């Protein structure tokens, strides 16, 4: 009964992270998100947790939060714990834009909140953040950058992401579909439709129960595109047309 | 059944039930004190009593009737240790209403302010639940008399006639048919309802000395405790 | 559960006293087993 | 009787002891042939034991007095041959909190001092020797500490 | 089952056994009682003696908090001097700010909040010692107030604290307080205190005596034995 | 034994053993017997060391001019209160420009140890200090205990094997109020040497002696200063 | 595990969190309060029943509007309601005078529930079992939102908690679809409100609040019974 | 059972304080000797791997110009108190104009020995050996985490201190000079060491009023080797 | 009996959560390294990168200054703090005492902070370690290490992770003056000792050579193949 | 101390042992080994003597202590010595 005591401050006992193993369990609970590589732009997807049609949908962008004019994020986790991180990084990105009058580079930006989330997972017996939120944007140096926040303080930022534990079926799909230099952002958008229609548990890609948010680089506006369900409905008929075309072979 | 620290803390049970607070509900019952709060048309009468085990008992200090303001009194139940601490607090929060707002408090918000910090006493278990019970009265503009009660679970409460405590459950049951009626009540009628409800709970009807009876009426708005001379006069008036 | 649907669809067809079963009664067999699914709405949403 | 059940290994007897209380309750002939009981500790005691038939006189025996520990140990040592010049003053005061069995431990020790033994007891230090044996002796005191 | 460990938290029965532990800790202390006469208040303390154990007349439980107030305390001596300094600091605040005699009724309420606040927080502990508050003044008069570790504020004409508080208060009802002089009230305590608390349990002891009243002009000071012919009044009727 | 953990939590019997546990540390120290006469006071302690070549650590030291003290038990709380004794002794020696009597001074020490024995998260303090001093009414000898109870006495003893010291003290302490310093010092060591085992010294460097008086400032007597006190001694019988 | 300790919140091995989950079980045992978003306004119908006939509902008020144009109702337990009342009374009036104008209620739900989030989410020692139905009128289009102790804000055209939460939510899920006529939506919302309600319905047994685009108006049991039962 | 650390024992006494004495056993063994002419001390470096640099970890440090030191047990806790007292000796040389005496260095650390505060959450199990030359000449002091102060003519710590103190007091010479203390140091050294002697295995510390500081110098260890 | 470990020591005199923390360094990312009279080298690998993810995000080893570089192991979460925490102190040692950063100063800071990091109940201890890589002023080499207890120690070469003593046995032949006489043989010897560590497949292998006071540069898959060719030629001509 | 070497005196009659060995050298370095652990020390000593073909414990004069130091310390436990002082 060495690890059965509530601690949350000091680590576990063989060198493994005590709570971080359990923190990734909460990430794989009711999480949904995806990412892919796109030239001259980027694309993200969301899923509405409640498919009930009586909702007002007045939240507009909900699973996708916009922290900057040129940057946004996708929350996967508890919405209550994440809303504290929304304004947090938003004010940190605002105090940086206040100081230098220059858009905050996402290199130090992501690592700032990762160290802020790290302090709550370090000391004081404080509850860890069980929310993993993505990062997208553009900078003057490396251009398009993709990141994913982790509770432990070591970010899961890559050029691809897996949310949630159910997305593991899409990871083997993204590695097999891995490509460099071809966009055509719609090539990955049509591929993201195959991700939701196959790897995800919900089929047919219900429009009102999901969301697709894309960011196209524009100087200097950098327009962030909330779709939302408008032409996703024709993307449903577009992916089903591909399924109707694929069955013609055999 | 209990799991974890829920015995020592106020957190809710798997059935959604508090522990340290539910044990303080009968903490007033262990005090052995019955204070019934009944309000007539223009008046409200509070009836209480006390026990005299030893002949050295002083009537002054052991008297349970506490007067918060000239126009606003009160009465407590249960353990009297914590009750005095809430008495001087009600005097302090009423003075803040006098200082800041300039006039006398309706006492309807005094029950809210007291129960708000009483909820802080219910918040953290390190400061103890403070199981003293508070019953309030007062006078508001064109509202006639009022009656208020606050236990140490921390809400503001008041109605026409409300009584809660050790034996107050048997008093309110008899008064439901007794108070209605529900017409203009004379001063002698309100005192008659104090003994008759006590006669259903106790039926000892001992010397008027030990029992303490207050009244709040509008002639002079100030609250006044009944003198021992007039209590025995109204006692022999209702019993012929 | 498909076997349970065949049993529930066979109980109401037994009540109507007929040798066969109607597909509408199979829908009645589904409506009986849909009420037991998981729990809601407290905790999540 | 502990708290919860089941079960105690002696629960058959803990019911029989309470049956003895029933025999001292409903059976009048049990008023004959008085029975004596003794226990090591009162930590576990049944409240129903109060009665004349049941436990009536219950005596708490504390640690014997310093004069009492000297009298009980003298009756045990009257048979043995001890070296003369016994003041009885120091041996009584050196006995504090010690049980009567620990007194016989010194008495049984005092019977070995005749021949040699071979360690040299001499005299007047005999009693304070086995007196300290159980709870003493430092050693430390200070070492490794302040 | 672990419900009596924390003093701040309640128990499933609706009370705290830590208060019972502090109440019974006062019962283990030596007998110290008090009584108030017409023009004064009598204090007394019975100090136990084992061997010597030290110079006679020091470390006495009689304490002087204020000019017109006095202390008769029992229990652990460090907390007795601690409660003496808590009241001494409280009497220092009223004398600093105002400068006149602190009424004993409101002085008991100030010490009540102190002892009560010590029972609220589980960080500190409820004091297992009790004291006797009494005072006399020309405008105020003689009052004697008894305070318990639970925080209940109240007073009687007389009180008993020690091994047995029953047999010590048994003869106080037949004792004549008002009519008999304060000097006679001192011997009324000294006689039975020697009668009760028999010398078989404690071979040697000493009885401390203190009195404040009109004869002392409101000042509190320990009255010796041979003074006021009290030495002869002590052993006169106490030999029965 | 779980009820003895917290000092704040009262036991089922109301007796807190955390004080009694520190009473052991007071009784696990060296045997020291303090005493006073009307004229002058003589306090005695004992020294013990780790090895033979290691010098025996002294106990009795000097604080105030007219206040000598001994010590036993934990040295951490000893020197913490010793420096605290310096600050308390220089309070009136600076502002009032007069020394503080032991009567009202220890009342602050007893209150200093009350907080660690009351609030949660704190422990008692084992203290073997034997405090002496001279006010206008003559000498006073107090005692220090984790229970924070100081008693004014002519003679008292704490530490190891000190129960045999009080027995030799009772009849002697009443007769020691008369005789002067010299014979009182060698009569003081005639007590401890009966408490300590009689088969060994009792050397010069293992014992602590001190003397304080109204007109005589407190001087620490150790090593060669003990030699005048140890000469002309009556050997213990067999 | 355990493993999450507290500050701000407790732990679960599987999902959600234990401890305050038991307080969430008390939320379902609270006072049921229906709510309605209909056309240009928001309607809120609560349920209040005193223990004995000696009580008069004219004293205790379950509807305490924070602003003239924004009312509120509570679904849950006791004074933890009144705690956030005075809080929101301080919270909403601070932001009101910062920019000197009310500003659409969407930002009100943002700021007012932001501290309510922290207040309910962070460790309060004992948990808080009071949820809320948030309402208001903004730029001609009102809003009806539902908060909870867990801090998840929702949006419903017709919502219910406490009692009927299992029955009434599925009721409004079927009979009510998208947006319908104003008073016709109040009808079916009360029909499912009287589903599990007691057979005895009087002016004092319930209360109906309404948020007009002209500002909130708190009704009384008098006009509540004089309207209809059946109010429509 | 149920040890309450700084809170006392049911018997009772402190426990972790005794466990701090066990923390001296895991450290390197240092054997000090105080002589009329000076103070000599030696300790084994105990090199684990040839990657280890000999002067990287040393158990002898210099508190003040005339004050030497020998640490024990843990390192980081030692150098903490070491550099601490080095600042304490610096402030003592300012107000009083004189270097801090080896005596007062003890009580300076002894007050903070067991704080039960943020340091000393967990207490430090580091023993300290205080050498140097005060106004009374060469002195050697020994202290423990509990704060004991006893002046020892020859003191040993570490692993072999048990068997080291055995043969120590037997061959120790109080009235002799450093001439015999030279060969008297290597006696107990070669005893406790199970491996060949080289400059990197152990280190010597010798401080004298006339010859200093010194401390010690390079390549004087191998000179003592060939002098056998 | 046994309370495990929180802060206070265990009855054996040692701790547990500390000993428990060093096993994280064993299961963390392995690393190697060597030093010479002028040029120094290092290596980490253990990247586990499939090349389908961003390569700059997994980058760990950085440098406070061109003279002194940071090389750590284990998880990079707490190590990212060690970076920033040492960047502020190295910038203060830049700021105050303008001379180039001395290895004794900077290591004591991290050590003194790594001791209070494991102290309070309070600040969480480190479960990772690090090894400082760099060069002393005027071309002299410097390399040190860190311990979860907040201590520092210097080595002749960097061998950690799995088989710390096994690589150290191979480092015995590295003590010759030939290494490093030429930077061509040293890098070939780095890929030698690293060949027995983990997979050593050449993909995740990352080595940065710092010559004298010049800032190091990560070897691209060009010169690394040439240094691997002479290492394979020296192995083929060894028979 | 002298008690552990007396166990080696009777153990000199076991195995193959002569009187030239120095027992007190390593005896003080392994305290609290009783007689059972040093019995296993002289036991595993013959285990390596058969593996190494040797016979008499003085042959083998210096290298008997070589197997004596490595086996005794391995039977107690294996702990890193660098973290001890660190």
């Amino acid at each position: 009964s060495r690890r059965y005591d509530s601690r949350t401050t000091i680590f576990s006992p063989e060198g493994r992270l005590y709570q971080v193993e359990y923190a990734m369990e909460a990430i794989g609970h009711a999480g949904t998100c995806l990412g892919i590589l796109a030239n001259d732009g980027v694309l993200l997807a969301a899923e509405r947790r409640n498919i009930h049609k009586l909702l007002d949908e007045v939240f507009f962008s909900e699973k996708i939060y916009k922290l900057n004019e040129d940057m946004a994020c996708s929350v996967a986790g508890i919405t209550s714990d994440a809303n504290v991180l929304t304004n947090e990084l938003r004010l940190i990105a605002q105090r940086y834009l206040l100081q230098y009058q220059e858009p905050i580079p996402c290199e130090q930006l992501v690592t700032a909140l990762c160290d802020i989330k790290q302090a709550y997972t370090q000391f004081g017996g404080k509850r860890p953040f069980g929310v993993s939120l993505l990062y997208i944007g553009w900078d003057k140096h490396y251009g398009f950058q993709l990141y994913q926040s982790d509770p432990s303080g070591n970010y899961g930022g890559w050029k691809a992401t897996c949310i949630g534990n159910n997305s593991a079926a899409a990871v083997s799909m993204l590695k097999q579909d891995y490509k460099e230099g071809e966009m055509t952002l719609k090539s990955a958008l049509a591929l993201a439709i195959k991700v939701l229609n196959k790897t995800m548990d919900v089929s047919k890609l219900s429009a009102e129960k999901v969301e697709i948010a894309t960011l196209t680089r524009e100087n200097g506006k950098t327009v962030i595109r909330v779709l939302k369900q408008k032409e996703v409905e024709q993307l449903i008929k577009k992916h089903e047309e591909e399924e109707a075309k694929a069955e013609r072979e055999k | 059944s209990s799991a974890g620290f829920d015995r020592h803390i106020t957190i809710f049970s798997p059935e959604g039930r508090l522990y340290q607070v539910e044990y303080a509900f009968k903490a007033i019952n262990q005090g052995g004190l019955t204070s019934v709060a009944v309000r007539g048309k223009d008046c409200a009468v509070i009836v209480t009593q006390k026990k005299v085990p030893d002949k050295l008992l002083d009537s002054s200090t052991v008297t349970h009737l506490f007067k918060i303001t000239e126009n606003i009194g009160c009465v407590m139940t249960g353990m009297t240790a914590d009750s005095r601490s809430q008495v001087q607090r009600a005097r302090y929060e009423a003075a803040n209403w006098k200082y800041k707002y300039g006039y006398e408090i309706p006492v309807d918000m005094l029950c809210k302010r007291i129960a708000d910090i009483s909820q802080v006493y219910t918040q953290n278990a390190e400061m103890r639940p403070l199981g003293c019970c508070m019953i309030l009265i007062g006078i508001d503009e064109e509202q006639g008399p009022q009656v208020y009660k606050c236990d140490p679970a921390g809400y503001y409460c008041g109605f026409k006639a409300t009584a809660a405590g050790v034996k107050q459950t048997e008093s309110t049951s008899f008064l439901e048919k007794k108070v209605k009626k529900k017409f203009d009540w004379t001063f002698e009628q309100t005192v008659e309802t104090a003994i008759t409800c006590l006669s259903t709970v106790l039926s000892i009807d001992f010397k008027p000395s030990e029992i303490e009876v207050g009244v709040v009426t509008v002639e002079n708005p100030k609250f006044r405790i009944l003198t021992e001379a007039e209590i025995d006069a109204h006692l022999v008036a209702l019993a012929e | 559960e498909v076997k349970g649907v065949c049993t529930e669809a066979g109980m109401y067809a037994l009540r109507e006293r007929r040798v066969h079963v109607t597909q509408e009664d199979f829908e009645m067999a589904v409506a009986k087993v849909m009420q037991k699914d998981s729990e809601k709405n407290m905790s999540i949403k | 009787k502990r708290f919860d059940s089941e079960k105690a290994g002696d629960r058959e007897v803990q019911r029989t002891m309470l049956e003895l209380l029933n025999q001292l309750d409903g059976f009048q002939p049990n008023t004959q042939v008085k029975v004596i009981a003794a226990t090591n500790r009162v930590d576990i005691l049944d409240p129903a034991l109060l009665r004349s038939g049941r436990l009536d006189r219950k005596i708490e025996f504390p640690m014997p007095n310093e004069e009492a520990r000297a009298r009980i140990m003298q009756i045990h040592s009257r048979k043995m041959n001890v070296s003369p010049d016994v003041n009885y003053e120091e041996l009584a005061r050196c006995t504090d909190d010690f049980n009567g069995a620990q007194c016989k431990a010194v008495c049984v020790e005092a019977g070995m001092i005749a021949l040699r033994r071979g360690a040299t007891e001499l005299t007047h230090e005999d009693y304070m020797e086995g007196i300290l044996e159980v709870q003493a002796k430092k050693k430390a005191n200070l070492q490794y500490y302040a | 089952t672990g419900y009596d460990l924390s003093a701040s938290t309640f128990s499933p029965d609706g009370r705290v056994f830590q208060v019972e532990y502090a109440m019974k800790a006062v019962e283990n202390s030596s007998t110290a009682i008090g009584i108030r006469c017409k023009d004064g208040v009598v204090f007394g303390v019975e100090k136990l003696v084992l061997s010597k154990l030290y110079e006679e007349g020091s470390n006495k439980r009689l304490f002087n908090v204020d000019r017109h107030v006095g202390m008769a305390v029992a229990g652990l001596l460090a907390d007795a001097r601690s409660l003496a300094d808590i009241a001494r600091e409280e009497a220092s605040n009223f004398r600093s700010n105002f400068g006149y005699n602190i009424p004993l009724k409101h002085l008991a309420d100030r010490v009540a909040m102190y002892v009560h606040a010590y029972t609220l927080y589980s960080a500190v502990r409820p004091f297992g010692c009790s004291f006797m508050l009494g005072s006399y003044s020309v405008n105020d008069g003689a009052q004697l107030y008894m305070i318990d570790p639970s925080g209940v504020s109240y007073g009687y004409w007389g009180c008993a604290i020690g091994k047995a508080r029953q047999a010590a208060k048994t003869e106080i009802e037949k004792l004549q307080m008002k009519e008999m002089t304060c000097r006679d009230i001192v011997k009324e305590v000294a006689k039975i205190i020697y009668i009760v608390h028999d010398e078989v349990k404690d071979k040697a002891f000493e009885l401390e005596l203190s009195w404040v009243g009109e004869l002392t002009n409101g000042r509190h000071e320990i009255v010796p034995k041979d003074i006021r012919e009290e030495a002869e009044k002590y052993a006169k009727e106490s030999l029965k | 034994n779980q009820y003895d953990n917290d000092v704040t939590v009262w036991s089922p019997q109301g007796r807190i053993h955390q004080i009694e546990y520190a009473m052991e540390a007071v009784k696990q120290g060296s045997a020291t017997v303090g005493l006073k006469s009307k004229t002058h006071a003589v306090l005695v302690a004992l020294k013990r060391a780790q090895s033979e070549l290691a010098a025996h650590q002294k106990k009795i030291l000097h604080v105030d001019n007219h206040i000598g003290i001994s010590i036993a038990g934990l040295t951490a709380d000893a020197r913490l209160l010793c420096n605290f004794m310096r600050q308390e002794c220089l309070d009136s020696r600076f502002v009032f420009d007069r020394p503080l009597p032991v009567s009202r001074l220890v009342s602050l020490i007893g209150s200093k140890t009350q907080i660690p024995t009351q609030r949660y998260g704190r422990r008692p303090y084992g203290v073997g200090l034997l405090i002496a001093g001279y006010d206008d009414m003559g000498p006073h000898i107090f005692q220090t205990c984790p229970s924070a109870n100081y008693f004014d006495c002519r003679a008292m003893s704490i530490g190891a094997r000190s129960q045999s010291a009080r027995t030799y003290l009772e009849r002697h302490m009443s007769e020691f109020m008369e005789c002067n310093l010299n014979e009182l010092v060698k009569h003081g060591l005639r007590a401890l040497r009966e408490t300590l085992p009689a088969e060994q010294d009792l050397t010069t460097k293992n014992v602590s002696i001190g003397i304080v008086g109204k007109d005589l400032e407190f001087t620490i007597y150790d090593d060669d200063d003990v030699s005048p006190f140890l000469e002309g001694l009556e050997e213990r019988p067999q | 595990e355990r493993g999450y300790s507290f500050s701000l919140t407790t732990f679960s091995p599987s999902g959600k969190l234990v401890q305050i989950e038991y307080a969430l079980a008390a939320v379902a045992g609270g006072a049921p309060s229906v709510g309605i978003k209909a056309a240009n306004g928001v309607v809120l119908a609560t349920e209040k029943k005193q223990k004995s006939i000696l009580y008069d509902e004219r004293s205790v008020h379950k509807v305490e509007p924070i602003t003239k144009h924004i009312g509120l109702v509570y679904s849950g337990m006791g004074p933890d309601y009144r705690v956030l009342v005075h809080r929101a009374r301080k919270l909403a009036q601070q932001y009101y005078l910062v920019y000197q104008e009310p500003i659409p209620t969407a930002q009100l739900v943002q700021r007012v529930a932001s501290v309510m989030q922290e207040y309910t989410q962070s460790g309060g020692v004992r948990p808080f079992g009071v949820s809320l139905l948030i309402c208001g009128w903004n730029e001609g289009r009102p809003y009806l939102f539902q908060s909870d102790p867990s801090g998840a804000y929702f949006a419903w055209k017709a919502t219910a908690m406490g009692k009927n939460y299992v029955n009434g939510k599925t009721f409004l899920e079927k009979r009510y679809n998208e947006d319908l006529e104003l008073e016709d939506a109040i009808h079916t919302a009360i029909l499912t409100l009287k589903e599990s309600f007691e057979g005895q319905m009087t002016e004092d047994n319930i209360e109906v609040g309404i948020c007009n685009e002209a500002g909130f108006r708190r009704l009384t049991p008098t006009e509540v019974k004089d309207y209809l039962a059946a109010i429509a | 059972y149920d040890r309450g650390v700084n809170t006392f024992s049911p018997e009772g006494r402190l426990f972790q304080v005794e466990y701090a004495i066990e923390a001296i056993k895991l450290g390197s063994t240092a054997i000090g000797i105080q002589t009329s002419e000076g103070v000599c001390l030696a300790v084994e470096k105990r090199i684990t791997s040839p990657l280890m640099e000999p002067s990287s970890i040393e158990k002898i440090v210099e508190i003040d110009a005339h004050i030497g030191c020998a640490m024990s047990g843990l390192i980081a806790d030692a150098k903490t108190l070491i550099d601490k007292a080095r600042v304490e000796t610096q402030n003592h040389w300012f107000t009083y104009n004189e270097t801090m005496t080896v005596e007062s260095v003890t009580q300076a650390v002894s007050n903070l020995a067991l704080q039960f505060g943020e340091e000393d959450s967990r207490p430090f199990g580091v023993a300290l050996l205080f050498g140097g030359v005060d106004e009374k000449g060469p002195q050697l002091f020994h202290m423990d985490p509990s704060g004991t102060f006893v002046q020892c003519d020859a003191r040993a710590i570490g692993s072999a201190s048990e068997g080291a103190q055995s043969s120590l007091q037997e061959v120790y010479h109080k009235s002799m000079t450093l001439k015999e203390a030279i060969k008297s140091s290597l006696i107990i050294l070669k005893q406790v060491m199970e491996e060949k002697l080289n400059a990197t295995n152990i280190e010597l510390a010798t401080v004298q009023p006339g010859q200093n500081f010194h401390m010690f110098t390079k390549e004087e260890l191998e000179e003592v080797i060939k002098d056998i | 009996s046994y309370d495990r470990a929180i802060t206070v020591f265990s009855p054996d005199g040692h701790l547990f959560q500390v000993e428990y923390a060093q096993e994280a360094v064993k299961k963390g990312s392995t690393a190697v390294g060597v030093r010479g009279r002028d040029i120094v080298v290092l290596g980490v690998e253990k990247k586990s990168v499939a090349k389908l993810q961003d390569e700059r995000t997994v980058r760990k080893i950085c440098a406070l200054d061109d003279n002194v570089c940071m090389a750590f192991a284990g998880l990079t979460a707490d190590a990212r703090i060690v970076i920033n925490r040492a960047r502020v102190e190295c910038q203060s040692h830049r700021l105050t005492v303008e001379d180039p950063v001395t290895v004794e100063y900077i290591t004591r800071y991290i050590a003194s902070l790594k001791q209070r990091y494991t102290q309070s109940n309070g600040r969480r201890p480190f479960g990772i370690s690090a090894l400082i890589v760099g060069f002393d002023f005027d071309g002299t080499p410097r390399l040190y290490q860190t311990d979860p207890s907040g201590t520092y120690h210097a080595w002749k070469a960097n061998a950690i992770g799995r088989g710390a003593k096994s690589v150290r046995e191979f480092l015995e032949k590295n003590y010759t003056d030939e290494a490093i006489e030429t930077d061509d043989l040293t890098i070939k010897l780095v890929i030698k000792a690293l060949l027995e560590v983990v997979q050593s497949g050449g993909k995740n292998i990352e080595l940065a050579v710092m010559r004298r006071d010049q800032s190091l540069k990560i070897l691209n898959p060009e010169e690394i193949e040439k240094y691997v060719a002479e290492i394979e030629k020296e192995k083929e001509e060894n028979e | 101390l002298e008690g552990r070497t007396h166990i080696f005196k009777i153990h000199a009659r076991s195995m193959s042992v002569e009187r030239d060995i120095r027992f007190e050298l390593l005896a003080r370095l392994c305290p609290n080994s009783t007689g059972a652990e040093i019995r296993s020390v002289c036991t595993e000593a013959g285990m390596f003597a058969i593996r190494a073909r040797r016979k008499i414990a003085t042959e083998k004069d210096f290298l008997e202590a070589v197997n004596k130091v490595i086996k005794s310390y391995a039977k107690f436990s294996a702990t890193p010595r660098y973290m001890t002082y660190n």
